[PDB]
């Protein structure tokens, strides 16, 4: 797996190159971050099983033929199946955001993930439901606006790191 | 890439764990060295023709049996393929002190180095030669600050121990 | 247990390499958030008693009806046994701010928590509200820093998390 | 899933043997069971909508803190998925009576059930009281025969004892 | 896998409908026919070897070139292959029948035979009048009309039980 | 010892479950068919050595060229440990019987039985030629019921089946 | 394992002897309570969380140093395990009882438990009071004298059942 | 196909080796031997059909009940089957003499054949008499010289250990 | 695997026949050049390090962008994973010149080589290239032409030899 | 495997005390010379292979049987296992000062040491010595007083942990 | 220790069968080409002193630069050392042209021997030197028979293939 | 293993020793009987069920109690495991003779056989005499002194190779 760091160094790897004033500029803007990002990390790991279950309910509420017989969400086996695979997601995700690149959530969530959901029957449009509304919690968290969670955080702004969670719950739904 | 962040998200995957108090803490480590890691990159990124050049030619000198006939270094071609190969593992150890970690090294220049150097007929004592004259070259404060010193001549401690 | 230098180090045996930049990085980051959650750890081990206190008393008020007969909490042994176990996991999150992970936590008090509480009918969400309670009625600064308050409702919020 | 003949026919697959003597013998068990079962079964399916609500009316008035908010049952919406988690439980313990085995109950309403109960802070505890309800609520001979009042018992304890 | 009772409870789980009336009666059925299907199954059972090495060694007779080189039969390697192969075929149908349902036969040897078949080169045409003399031989153990092989039961009509037998085989041709 | 008893405790102590109601249905079909099983084994405990004698005749008969020298069954000895052998298998027929499976029957006759007769030259064809006269020579009821017929004949057909 | 009529069988194997008269007979008696003894493991297993959780409870309360530091049921995890292996023997104990015969105790839980427990540090007196609060509970189970739940059965005698799952909880006692 | 030449190899393959010596070396013990496997592979394949059809009537000689009705051999195209089967054995006996190694006879003759023999009631000591028939009856220099008689008798007492 | 005798067996065993005397008399000169065979098969081993590595230096010497970043002999780990391919493919190539019959190469070496390589991303046009100049280098031993290296062998004619080892390698080139 | 804080909090567990001020301020001290604790570690495995080397032949040079037939050192087999056995000690040693524990080191690496030892007849008189030597030259690392190689440290009193390693050193010698 | 008839005799036992007609082969093989190797060895044997003298001194005329400090060979022990490693080489070599393979030099010599000899310094180049010289430095069959000296010359080839 | 070529390395290796001229012309005398050695193998290996046969066969009759119930040769499971022992000892004898070293043996089949047989209750005399009854029957073999079949070589002695199997069969028996 890759970090910030790591991608650019295969980047400038591919050049046969030394890492640029400007990469080490960028990653140097990632350190000065990194405070920032380890408590986007936290906000979101200390609120990982509300935002799981929170996007699973919104899934099921706003798709109620998913816990219909047939429905992929019924049988307990199923839903605890969902619950594991949205949590997975969310972990994958965290550890993108930790890492500051996505390379850890393709290799080890997303490869195949479409082709596995596909075998098994698993719904695309409602799982990409379920990562949205993971994102869009997982967002609020960051930026502390979930209306029902304030992480004292000093304040500034953490947009990037929220929209660096949203590009890696993109790139979930992207690959499913 | 073995780093601080990737070996300890490593680690929370194989628990299939979310990042913990610990994660956070080694890289709030990694955020602490990385202005020394940073400051040797840098310095060793804007330096490295002058310092693979010395490296190159002390370990010639050390090893000038290497010129003759049927050695690696018997030739234009391969001199100059020592000093790349030189130049190699010093863009990996500028990678390393970027990462944070050996991985760069361990992926790009050690793992089957050693295969590639005994098939190719490469002694490893030249390379070691190289990497220890940049190491005991390196002065402090003039060409960086003591920790860059420290991580720079760790990098080329680590490459050295893997070739030894 | 689960820190940064167990993970690190648990690390370079699983590669069996010696400890690297990498592993001395994150060190380095337990040396700097020590003084964070040691400072966490300090007060809650000097007020313990009082958070446990309020703890117990809240996870009560919130659900009056473990006082009913057949519940965990229809007898004072069983109400003194939840306080207890409520100290129990103070105390690990005590000894997790004191290590700087969740290693205490995970293996003396979560690891088959589940099978416990669903055999000896101990709802969880009474813990759960016992820790909210803890982690909500923390004040900066009155109770401790605003990063030992972090590493606090951090360490709070992985033992409600554990639970939920 | 899992019954007698699955069971059987498992073992004798696992063992690569033709279906033997003690195979047909378990085959006949499930033979001589049937009329209680699935009498059972029957009278499940023909009152399965009163005594549903019957348990769930006794799971809430055991449990009315269910009825506060951030709980269970603090929305009507909820009140009536109680209920249909519970219509779903006497669905699979009627599946179960008809299958002769815990096969229906295992796969759709125990595996991975605490799980999804943690998630959505459901106490199991509910759940057992309704069936434990609707076990002590069965009357012989007014509701079943013995037998199957045996059956139905037996097969309400299993789901009460996979959520405790 | 599946017996007649679970399959049925499969099929009213479709719905999310309790077992109705009619399919307990079917299944009320299955149960006063116990005995029928437990003798079925006996007298498949008790003649297994027999069913197999008739059904092989009909499919060579009417098919010299399986024992001829490069014949799929010849090499008594491949000719064991073939005997187990239809034993196991066997044995599938015979849980089939005992269970009331093909699910074990087509989930645990027809899943994936036509493949593997494919693969090793197993002639379909071949197996599929293998598995045809196993179902008449089969067949005929049912109603105890084997020329050479009576099974004393109480006289009555196993007409089901032999058109299960029947349609168990032809799902195994059907997958080949 | 598979039967089944053995067979239902077997697979619920690999699924790690306390014996649920497919097991309870699958003992009751043992007592079902108990007094069948064990009334053929009645018959056979009681009529075993004419059995015996009869059905080692029975091979002799058939195979008359087992006396011939370098045969199985040249000596009196040899002939006299076909019969004892008979008898042996015989006694693990009502084995068998008794315990409702093919248990003894798989563990001490067939287990082996292979690699012992090929290594002896013991021809299958003699076992299989007794085991088939004494099914055939079974009459009811002179012999015994219908379904004891049916539980000694399964049994027969058993060995039959092992040994080709 | 063995099972009661396998247990006759072994016993008969020894002398190379047909199963005999007295034997059968009590094979028989076997089958004629086998009823009650299917009603019996019906008690055991339908409170078998009852059981193990009062039996661990009631280890703990009469020795409380069990739950304090360095005691053996401190550590959830600990204590999770003693619950499972409560549950173990309490499982094995039902197999036994199912069975008529301790040989799938024996060779599946009791052997190497004692050097098991003694390596691990398990008390071993602490284990044997467990054992025996689930051998009072079950007894009281098997008899419908449980104080706090009545299983109806038919009215008759079952002291032979519960005088078996005593003796199956007392070599599980004298094992440790 | 087990040879001198593939097992060598295959170890080496196995090791991950070059051929080495030993390799070699095993290489010209077939070089040695190849001379008498060779004759005698070739006066087989020169009177096959005498020598098929004479160890087919030793094996119908010495067990005649054979061609009585239900046996192996009681009709003129089993009999026929028989001298077919004989005449397989003794090609892929002249295949072990071309090979130097029993593969042939252990991939096309023995795998599967003890399987195939118990399924169709072919005794494995009708096979074993006309290969003993076959093993004795050739003579030295009679019929080839004597270490291609060895050749020839240690495949055919090969083959023959492999049905006992 | 095979060997030029199992060969021989196998081309016979299609039409039932016994070894025939044309292909008797093919490895009746098989053996009587089996002494060449094995100082062909020594030559190579004997110098199978020379052959590689002379062959994976040349193949990056004509064309260096194998070495440039991106390149598949760039990264050590890379450069290695080319050298011990290159020694696979020259072992398999002696192990088939040994046996005199090619199935050992094809079955264990260039089974799915083709495919593994070009999911791997390795050039098929520099590993074609390597394994020609292993393919001279080898037949240059074999025919002890070698022009720094000279083994000493007995005058003769071993051109049958280098024809097959450069029969095996086209084999291995054509396989890619 | 446990470290400094992990052993203070499983030291305070045993009294079910939460971690007192003197520990805690053990710990501030550990963490206040935690500098000199990774400086210390980075001098142990920067010359790792020198430490491992020159103890290796230090034994042998003072034990010169070792080398000769029936030696432990003779076969290069046996010396590159005593050279990697060696390695493996001082990896574990620096693990131990890394962690200020030496739970690593006894549990992963001295944990059956001794038994496995005299299995292989491993002399432990000449291990004592081979980690003695390592001793002394990992601390005069530690202490930055090789004679022949200088690390460039900031100047202090590390007898603190050298004295840290010398006991781990001799906990190793001591568990052989 | 891997010769011709531990490795055939490995193959048989990971196939557990007896010795057969490719075993004996292989055997056949060692037979006869014991001879030479036997003579390679005997040579060896009686002059390996000189030999190894003689490698030595090729080895350092080759590398004169092992003679300066730091380096393997820069005290007359280390060059001592050297010596006795190629006796030790010679007489590995002496033991597999004995045994018939690699097997003496693959355990004794080769095993390990990259990891000591980047340990300790070793240039792999040195040993190949003095190899290199060894093999080029025999005549026929002035020093041993043709075939004597193509094992010697194989062993020798192995040896420098195991450093290169 | 060892063979003889390789047990005669093994003893100079001891002293750092070439392999001196006794020792050569002791492997020289080795492989002029080497012949002689390949006929003594082929003649066990060709009556190798001929062999465990006589000995099994032989065993029990000289010992009824094996067979009887109790016995450990009763149970054809029993049974077939004492003739596949028997087999699996001759094979390794004929290893050994081979070999010309008792090597293999003693490390593949008599290393841990003895503690092995007392663990299952395997009778050691009753085995004893089995091996003693498979020397016999191998000794007379390799002198083709067999009173049933002979096989036809060349006359000469054979009288050290017979000698060499019976220590062989003797070292067995003293190991169990």
């Amino acid at each position: 797996m890759l970090d910030a760091f790591s991608r650019v160094v295969v980047n400038s790897d591919s050049k046969a190159a030394y890492v640029s004033g400007s990469d080490l500029q960028a990653l140097k803007t990632f350190i000065a971050d990194g405070n920032k990002r380890l408590d986007a990390v936290n906000s979101i790991v200390s609120n990982a099983s509300c935002i799981v279950s929170d996007a699973v309910s919104g899934m099921i509420c706003e798709n109620p033929g998913l816990i219909a017989p047939g429905g992929n969400c019924y049988t307990n086996r199923r839903m605890a199946a969902c619950l594991r695979d949205g949590e997975i997601i969310l972990r994958y995700t965290s550890y993108a955001l930790l890492a500051g690149d996505s390379s850890v959530l393709e290799d080890r969530c997303l490869n195949g993930l479409k082709e596995t959901y596909i075998a098994l029957g698993v719904p695309t449009n409602s799982t990409a439901r379920a990562v949205s509304i993971m994102k869009s919690s997982a967002v609020a968290f960051i930026s502390n606006t979930a209306p029902q969670r304030k992480m004292a955080t000093a304040a500034g702004d953490c947009s990037a790191l929220s929209s660096e969670v949203a590009s890696y719950c993109d790139k979930v739904s992207a690959a499913i | 890439m073995k780093s601080v962040i990737t070996t300890t998200i490593s680690a929370a995957d194989a628990a299939g764990r979310f990042p913990s108090s610990s994660d956070l803490e080694s890289v709030q480590g990694n955020i602490q060295r990385a202005a020394s890691r940073l400051e040797a990159a840098e310095k060793l990124a804007g330096n490295h023709e002058a310092v693979v050049k010395e490296a190159g030619d002390a370990c010639f000198a050390k090893y000038p049996y290497l010129k003759n006939p049927g050695e690696a270094g018997d030739s234009q071609e391969k001199i100059n393929k020592c000093y790349r190969d030189i130049d190699h593992y010093m863009r990996l150890i500028n990678y390393s002190l970027v990462v944070g970690g050996t991985g760069p090294l361990d992926e790009w220049g050690i793992a089957g180095a050693r295969e590639v150097y005994r098939a190719l007929n490469l002694p490893g004592s030249s390379y070691i030669a190289a990497f220890v004259f940049t190491r005991d070259r390196l002065c402090v404060p003039r060409d960086m600050s003591a920790q860059a010193a420290v991580e720079f001549s760790g990098a080329l401690d680590y490459v050295i121990n893997s070739l030894c």
